[PDB]
RNA sequence: CCGAGGGUAGGGCCCGUGACUGGGGCGAAGUCGUAACAAGGUAGCUGUACCGGAAGGUGCGGCUGGAU
RNA sequence: UGGGAGAGGGUGGUGGAAUUCCCGGAGUAGCGGUGAAAUGCGCAGAUACCGGGAGGAACGCCGAUGGCGAAGGCAGCCACCUGGUCCACCCGUGACGCUGAGGCGCGAAAGCGUGGGGAGCAAACCGGAUUAGAUACCCGGGUAGUCCACGCCCUAAACG
RNA sequence: CGAUGUCGGCUCGUCGCAUCCUGGGGCUGAAGAAGGUCCCAAGGGUUGGGCUGUUCGCCCAUUAAAGCGGCACGCGAGCUG
RNA sequence: GAAUGCCGGCAUGAGUAACGAUAAAGAGGGUGAGAAUCCCUCUCGCCGUAAGCCCAAGGGUUCCUACGCAAUGGUCGUCAGCGUAGGGUUAGGCGGGACCUAAGGUGAAGCCGAAAGGCGUAGCCGAAGGGCAGCCGGUUAAUAUUCCGGCCCUUCCCGCAGGUGCGAUGGGGGGACGCUCUAGGCUAGGGGGACCGGAGCCAUGGACGAGCCCGGCCAGAAGCGCAGGGUGGGAGGUAGGCAAAUCCGCCUCCCAACAAGCUCUGCGUGGUGGGGAAGCCCGGGUGACAACCCCCCGAAGCCAGGGAGCCAAGAAAAGCCUCUAAGCACAACCUGCGGGAACCCGUACCGCAAACCGACACAGGUGGGCGGGUGCAAGAGCACUCAGGCGCGCGGGAGAACCCUCGCCAAGGAACUCUGCAAGUUGGCCCCGUAACUUCGGGAGAAGGGGUGCUCCCUGGGGUGAUGAGCCCCGGGGAGCCGCAGUGAACAGGCUCUGGCGACUGUUUACCAAAAACACAGCUCUCUGCGAACUCGUAAGAGGAGGUAUAGGGAGCGACGCUUGCCCGGUGCCGGAAGGUCAAGGGGAGGGGUGCAAGCCCCGAACCGAAGCCCCGGUGAACGGCGGCCGUAACUAUAACGGUCCUAAGGUAGCGAAAUUCCUUGUCGGGUAAGUUCCGACCUGCACGAAAAGCGUAACGACCGGAGCGCUGUCUCGGCGAGGGACCCGGUGAAAUUGAACUGGCCGUGAAGAUGCGGCCUACCCGUGGCAGGACGAAAAGACCCCGUGGAGCUUUACUGCAGCC
RNA sequence: GAGCUAGCCCUGGCCAGGGUGAAGCUGGGGUGAGACCCAGUGGAGGCCCGAACCGGUGGGGGAUGCAAACCCCUCGGAUGA
RNA sequence: UGGUUCGUGGAGCCAUGGGGGAAUCUGGGCGGACCACCGCCUAAGGCUAAGUACUCCGGGUGACCGAUAGCGCACCAGUAC
């Protein structure tokens, strides 16, 4: 049946963008951990 | 007179639509329309604050002239009367020899073809707006105003209207729609005449759909819900209240007066509602 | 082919009968009151409506076929 | 063709008396109610009195053993629309008449539907009395209804 | 209680005997036929239906008879539910 | 050595289950070390409103070619969406951007919030909506509306010529809109042709035919034609369209008006450019100088912004036209022509799926377009079939039990069972015919019945033509023929009677409940006068509502009909300027500490002092509640009647063994041979009862009872047959579970149910197909139960506090 | 975290074919005028039958599955909430 | 109201949200309610090294580990997944 993902590359980038995380403290919190963590992707990789 | 319907389905035996009787012109002024922006009863941070809204036909806003005040003087031509699925009343359309073109909510007994005007000097006649001041006491009126300049507040609804009681200072006495008794000030605008469309209560949605129509989505019963949910939630079987009946939120909602006790205008209302 | 009738199915009218139930007639040796006849002890009667253990009462309107 | 009287009918306006409630004033010990009382109302200021306002309903005197209508019925005043009827003239028509099974219309009150309206009155209903008792009569309250529009009902001691 | 699935039915049996029938017998208030009562006997047999989830029970129609109990109230790694 | 310990390795079950739709295969030839599995051929089967084709998402090289087969592939592999390498995606016109705006987002101004931050008219962003210029064919292994070829087109820059008061982010028009139904004319698409073109064929009894088989088009500027869409023209006045305006609006007059004119689009033609079958030869050649014509059907597409009707009343903004303003009028703009200029991103391939979402090459899920033919009334249904695509990545045998899916069945016909559960029956269309009851619609496809194929003959109407022929559509009457049977296959209601509940269509517990539950029109109470009440938010700000009591909130009830009684003592809500109580604060009689003092400092009575509470009243479609005992009537029984206690008042109408009745299978009646259920009644209602509504009610229901007919393998009671498994051989090869095991029966015993202890009995060693009684078999640290001063959800007149409100 | 699911908002799209035949309108009848009756026309509806599509009634199968909700048969809605 | 050991306590001190509201040394705050005395100190402006904390970084040293240890990572790891 319909399952859970259903890819939509817009809605990847408006939701766990790099610019989104941006807007944000929480999403900044998010880019200061991951970056500190090492973290090579710092958001999901995603097409455009 | 409203019209019934054979019962050719189980909901048409009860359905009854308004005549449109009155109804000359089925298309809008294009200049005088603009889109309505449906809210779903949702707020600006989007939640529900009025629950069951959402999911009518669409509509565009019909702007109303409910100033008048605005070009005392220009006379204009009922041109004709439209639709409004914003309002229960039907609007008038209005051509002012000046040139300019208005709508107003339409009167009972409001003529195409006929004239209106606004202004202290106004006939008294069915369409015509004046300040309180100067109608005399004992016309029907719609439209009013509740504060100078502040635009027509009171008696808007289809077939409604206020009379004109008596006066006192710089203010007249009315007898508003629900029979409240309130001083309004005499610079206030009103109209000649009660709304129209006056069998707009006799009117019998007739099944589910039609409120669905209207933009108004099921309403459930606190008593329908769980305790989470309602003070009359839960219970096995059916219950009775159980407590004095409440709203969801809990306050007491047979009886229980809400008007806020200190209010200013407490000072120019005379009598609260009858029965 | 038509055809007595037989068979299948659905209807109409009538008679008998039926747990139970509604009043009716009668009987009379009872219980409860006393509604009507006298101004019958609240004049009566009335169509209707609501109501009462019961005759009945009350409201609205009508009639005199009402005493003083 | 001239005239006449009339609460005949429909619509729209509109006047004063009274009752009720509200507001203001002034005043205080009761008021009200019956055969007599009681319930009830009243010092949280009633009754009685003055002024203001609101609202509905009915139109005192005129009024009659009166008038109008086919009947049911119809009553303040004004205008409009409209029926019946009588008189005089003896002008017109030339038996064109009477009654009328069916049918159609109208039909007090109560009642019913939808919507108004609601002062007074008042089924039901509460309470006080009366009484042997008193689901009554009398007293204090009181909702339909009584009022308007529209649609029903179609009864009557609708009787001379 | 770090699980022994719990009523009834179906299916499939198997055992006990305090025997329902059938076989043998004593007493009888056993003339005969038919009963009653006790004793011996478990080889076999012990029906179909209406009601109810029922087990049980009542009822219809039959029968030689329409037995009562045990097997984790036999049987859900066999079914039902 | 144990922690259902942790990590890893390796066992067991086991050569076991399985190898993923029962659409299906067979053979010959090739290749190779190796072949059921790769290539080619022929034969067979399956899909064909798809299992074919085109788009959009998502995916990301999976595309094409060469060389490979360790692993991946449920087997094999020479093959592959796999490994290696090389190639491959071409645009002014397609899509998106350099255009517009929608919700929403963001946000000058501005507002708010301890910080972070939250809002916010303009503006900006934001598309699968608006706007905008490309069609046909050819070419590559692999791209093509992109390259090529042919014919067309757009904007921008410059210039020339003619024209004109030119000029804008400002004014106006327009863009610009629903749902249902629908006209005319076209096109797409399709069917037929005795006509046209074509390689060839005459079999097996007949046919050299008006035979068979194949094809008979596509695109195209201007012009022209046909069919539609849009749109009045002139003058005068003018105070409105936040400046101006000659524009637009408004008033007046003249002319035009189901026309024309002007304009835009569709379709047809049209210079020209392309394509072009079967079959036969090896994707290519030929067919071919291919023909390229007539008739019929015909859209849901087009003309379009068409028409009518309806109520629920149906985006914006730019492009574009027009108006004028600063300006500028040697400019500028419009029209025509010419030359130049024209950027960035996408484009391979999968795309109902082995390439997307489901851990898998997974019987699941995934939006839009096309979707041929015949026949069945119609159709996107059904069967078969075209183009195209497939046989589903283990096979070969065998012909047990058992299981699945399926076919038939004597006599019976529900006797089955909780239950006709399941399966039969019925089944489309045309015609006849059709009850109670009803809200007059319905109930209704009620029920029940007849007809249904083919052949010949006669005949009626319509469309297209032309009025006729041909073609296509809808019939009627007559006479016959065959079979068991004519909707001959496939798709396609069993019906009736009678109760409960819910009025009705709807909604729900994604994944054990679809219901009587929720909702619903409708009824009532209640709050709310508008900066409404109410809701969200600390606030600002929003919703309510650009609404205004015929409206908005809350609550109960639940179409409709007839109705909805009594109790206001308690709780709630409403009303009540008296009275009682009442905090801070006011007040300051009186008192105290200290100082030599003035003084400083403290306690403090009366009295004034809110809401709330008490108190007085109202109030039920507000929370709620609606009795008991004794006696009495011509025989018994009962009690209309009297008495008495109690209460705030003692249950009204209607209904009643009920979705409620304990006793209970109450009693009586009905139906059955028999009826704990069912229907009708009765009423000592354990424990109905009036908007947590009472009693009814036509229609409705995959709801829940009870009965009957029809028909059946449900059953007496089972039998046979089919295919997919099970079985055997080759290939690949799991799983939970497992202290170890050399693991019998009885009677006992034992922590009370023993393979493991005692005594006896029985028993050679090891498997394969089967059955499920045991191993207190497996799974899951029982969910019931209790315990833990364990947890959490919920309630209230528990306690305590907080928001909110006074 | 609303790429699942729930509600709402903006913008698009879809719904074969068949049946029933409301109002209205025209005509006829009727009457003083009417109401109203009949016919034809018309094409309404949380109307009917039934694909797509959306569901998930009953049963069977599946149950270390094809699948952590599937499959077959049956069945509900299908111009509307 | 907070801070302090100070939880309303005999509750001062420091700070301050509300109200009221001075003075310039003969001014003011303090020494734990208050008063007197005796003392201490100068509020309502600002700055100020060092001695103190830490360890991403470099070095030195271990009665520290030695690939199930030691950092999650000795290895291309915040990777594969
Ligand atoms: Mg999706
Ligand atoms: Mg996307
Ligand atoms: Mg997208
Ligand atoms: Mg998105
Ligand atoms: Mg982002
Ligand atoms: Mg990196
Ligand atoms: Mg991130
Ligand atoms: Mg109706
Ligand atoms: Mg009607
Ligand atoms: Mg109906
Ligand atoms: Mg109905
Ligand atoms: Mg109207
Ligand atoms: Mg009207
Ligand atoms: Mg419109
Ligand atoms: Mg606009
Ligand atoms: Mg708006
Ligand atoms: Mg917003
Ligand atoms: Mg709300
Ligand atoms: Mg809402
Ligand atoms: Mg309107
Ligand atoms: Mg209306
Ligand atoms: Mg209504
Ligand atoms: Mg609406
Ligand atoms: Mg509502
Ligand atoms: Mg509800
Ligand atoms: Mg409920
Ligand atoms: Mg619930
Ligand atoms: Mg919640
Ligand atoms: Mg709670
Ligand atoms: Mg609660
Ligand atoms: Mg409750
Ligand atoms: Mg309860
Ligand atoms: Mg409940
Ligand atoms: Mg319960
Ligand atoms: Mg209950
Ligand atoms: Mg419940
Ligand atoms: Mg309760
Ligand atoms: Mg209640
Ligand atoms: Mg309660
Ligand atoms: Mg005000
Ligand atoms: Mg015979
Ligand atoms: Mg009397
Ligand atoms: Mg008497
Ligand atoms: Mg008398
Ligand atoms: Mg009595
Ligand atoms: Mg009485
Ligand atoms: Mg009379
Ligand atoms: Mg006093
Ligand atoms: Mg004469
Ligand atoms: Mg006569
Ligand atoms: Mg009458
Ligand atoms: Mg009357
Ligand atoms: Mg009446
Ligand atoms: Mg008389
Ligand atoms: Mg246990
Ligand atoms: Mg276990
Ligand atoms: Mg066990
Ligand atoms: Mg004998
Ligand atoms: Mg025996
Ligand atoms: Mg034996
Ligand atoms: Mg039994
Ligand atoms: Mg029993
Ligand atoms: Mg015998
Ligand atoms: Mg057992
Ligand atoms: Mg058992
Ligand atoms: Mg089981
Ligand atoms: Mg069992
Ligand atoms: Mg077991
Ligand atoms: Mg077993
Ligand atoms: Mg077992
Ligand atoms: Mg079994
Ligand atoms: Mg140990
Ligand atoms: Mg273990
Ligand atoms: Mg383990
Ligand atoms: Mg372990
Ligand atoms: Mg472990
Ligand atoms: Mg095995
Ligand atoms: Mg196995
Ligand atoms: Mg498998
Ligand atoms: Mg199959
Ligand atoms: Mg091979
Ligand atoms: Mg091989
Ligand atoms: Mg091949
Ligand atoms: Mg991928
Ligand atoms: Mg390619
Ligand atoms: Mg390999
Ligand atoms: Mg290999
Ligand atoms: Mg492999
Ligand atoms: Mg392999
Ligand atoms: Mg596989
Ligand atoms: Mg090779
Ligand atoms: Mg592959
Ligand atoms: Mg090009
Ligand atoms: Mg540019
Ligand atoms: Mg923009
Ligand atoms: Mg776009
Ligand atoms: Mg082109
Ligand atoms: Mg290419
Ligand atoms: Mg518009
Ligand atoms: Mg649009
Ligand atoms: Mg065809
Ligand atoms: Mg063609
Ligand atoms: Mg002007
Ligand atoms: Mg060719
Ligand atoms: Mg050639
Ligand atoms: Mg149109
Ligand atoms: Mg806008
Ligand atoms: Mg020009
Ligand atoms: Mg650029
Ligand atoms: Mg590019
Ligand atoms: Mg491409
Ligand atoms: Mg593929
Ligand atoms: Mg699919
Ligand atoms: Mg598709
Ligand atoms: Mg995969
Ligand atoms: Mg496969
Ligand atoms: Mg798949
Ligand atoms: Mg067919
Ligand atoms: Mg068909
Ligand atoms: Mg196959
Ligand atoms: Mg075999
Ligand atoms: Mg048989
Ligand atoms: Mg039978
Ligand atoms: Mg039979
Ligand atoms: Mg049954
Ligand atoms: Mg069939
Ligand atoms: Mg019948
Ligand atoms: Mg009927
Ligand atoms: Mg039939
Ligand atoms: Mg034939
Ligand atoms: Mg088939
Ligand atoms: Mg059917
Ligand atoms: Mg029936
Ligand atoms: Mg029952
Ligand atoms: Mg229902
Ligand atoms: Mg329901
Ligand atoms: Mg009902
Ligand atoms: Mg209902
Ligand atoms: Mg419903
Ligand atoms: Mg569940
Ligand atoms: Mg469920
Ligand atoms: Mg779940
Ligand atoms: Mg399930
Ligand atoms: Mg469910
Ligand atoms: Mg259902
Ligand atoms: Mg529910
Ligand atoms: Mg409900
Ligand atoms: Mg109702
Ligand atoms: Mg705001
Ligand atoms: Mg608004
Ligand atoms: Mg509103
Ligand atoms: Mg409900
Ligand atoms: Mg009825
Ligand atoms: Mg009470
Ligand atoms: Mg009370
Ligand atoms: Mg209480
Ligand atoms: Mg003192
Ligand atoms: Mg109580
Ligand atoms: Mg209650
Ligand atoms: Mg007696
Ligand atoms: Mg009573
Ligand atoms: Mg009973
Ligand atoms: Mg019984
Ligand atoms: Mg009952
Ligand atoms: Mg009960
Ligand atoms: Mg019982
Ligand atoms: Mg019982
Ligand atoms: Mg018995
Ligand atoms: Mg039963
Ligand atoms: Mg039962
Ligand atoms: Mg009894
Ligand atoms: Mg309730
Ligand atoms: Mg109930
Ligand atoms: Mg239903
Ligand atoms: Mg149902
Ligand atoms: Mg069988
Ligand atoms: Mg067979
Ligand atoms: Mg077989
Ligand atoms: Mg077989
Ligand atoms: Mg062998
Ligand atoms: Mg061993
Ligand atoms: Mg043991
Ligand atoms: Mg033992
Ligand atoms: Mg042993
Ligand atoms: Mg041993
Ligand atoms: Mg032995
Ligand atoms: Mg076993
Ligand atoms: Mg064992
Ligand atoms: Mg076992
Ligand atoms: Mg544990
Ligand atoms: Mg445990
Ligand atoms: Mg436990
Ligand atoms: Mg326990
Ligand atoms: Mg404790
Ligand atoms: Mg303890
Ligand atoms: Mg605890
Ligand atoms: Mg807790
Ligand atoms: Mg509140
Ligand atoms: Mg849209
Ligand atoms: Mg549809
Ligand atoms: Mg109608
Ligand atoms: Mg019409
Ligand atoms: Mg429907
Ligand atoms: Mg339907
Ligand atoms: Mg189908
Ligand atoms: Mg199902
Ligand atoms: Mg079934
Ligand atoms: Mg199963
Ligand atoms: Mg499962
Ligand atoms: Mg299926
Ligand atoms: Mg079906
Ligand atoms: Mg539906
Ligand atoms: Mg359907
Ligand atoms: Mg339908
Ligand atoms: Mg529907
Ligand atoms: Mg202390
Ligand atoms: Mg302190
Ligand atoms: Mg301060
Ligand atoms: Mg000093
Ligand atoms: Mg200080
Ligand atoms: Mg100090
Ligand atoms: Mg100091
Ligand atoms: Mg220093
Ligand atoms: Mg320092
Ligand atoms: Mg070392
Ligand atoms: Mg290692
Ligand atoms: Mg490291
Ligand atoms: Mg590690
Ligand atoms: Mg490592
Ligand atoms: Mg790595
Ligand atoms: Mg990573």
């Amino acid at each position: 049946m319909k399952r859970t993902w259903q890819p939509n590359r817009r809605k990847r980038a408006k939701t766990h963008g790099f610019r989104a995380r941006m807007r944000t403290p929480g999403g900044r919190k998010v880019l200061k951990r991951r970056r500190q963590k090492g973290r090579w992707r710092l958001t999901p990789a995603v097409r455009k | 007179a409203v019209k019934k319907f054979k019962p050719y389905t189980p909901s048409r035996r009860f359905m009854t639509v308004a005549d449109f009787s009155e109804i000359t012109k089925t298309e809008p002024e294009k200049s005088l329309v603009k889109p309505l922006k449906k809210t779903g009863g949702r707020n600006n941070q989007g939640r529900i604050t009025v629950r069951f809204r959402g999911g009518g036909h669409k509509r565009l806003y019909r702007i109303i002239d409910f100033k008048r005040w605005d070009k005392v003087g220009i006379p204009a031509k009922v041109a004709a009367i439209e639709y409004d699925p914003n309002r229960s009343a039907r609007i008038a359309l209005l051509h002012y020899v000046d040139g300019e073109k208005r709508y107003i909510i339409a009167p009972d007994g409001l003529q195409v073809g006929q004239q209106v005007v606004a202004g202290p000097d106004a006939p008294i006649q069915v369409g015509n707006a004046l300040p309180l001041r100067f109608i005399p006491v004992g016309t029907v009126v719609h439209a009013v105003e509740l504060e100078p300049k502040k635009g027509a507040k009171l008696a808007r609804a289809a077939g409604t209207s206020a009379q004109i009681q008596g006066r006192e200072g710089d203010y007249v006495i009315l007898r508003l729609p629900s029979g409240e008794l309130r001083k309004v000030h005499g610079e206030c605008y009103a109209t000649v005449g009660a709304v129209g469309n006056a069998d707009h209560k006799n009117i019998v949605l007739g099944k589910a759909g039609r409120s669905r129509w209207l933009g108004r989505r099921p309403h459930v019963r606190g008593a329908a819900m769980n305790p989470v949910d309602h003070p009359h939630g839960g219970g096995e079987g059916r219950a009775p209240r159980g407590r004095p009946p409440a709203s969801p939120w809990g306050w007491q909602t047979k009886g229980l007066k809400t008007r806020k006790r200190r209010k200013p205008s407490s000072r120019f209302i005379i009598a609260r509602r009858k029965k």
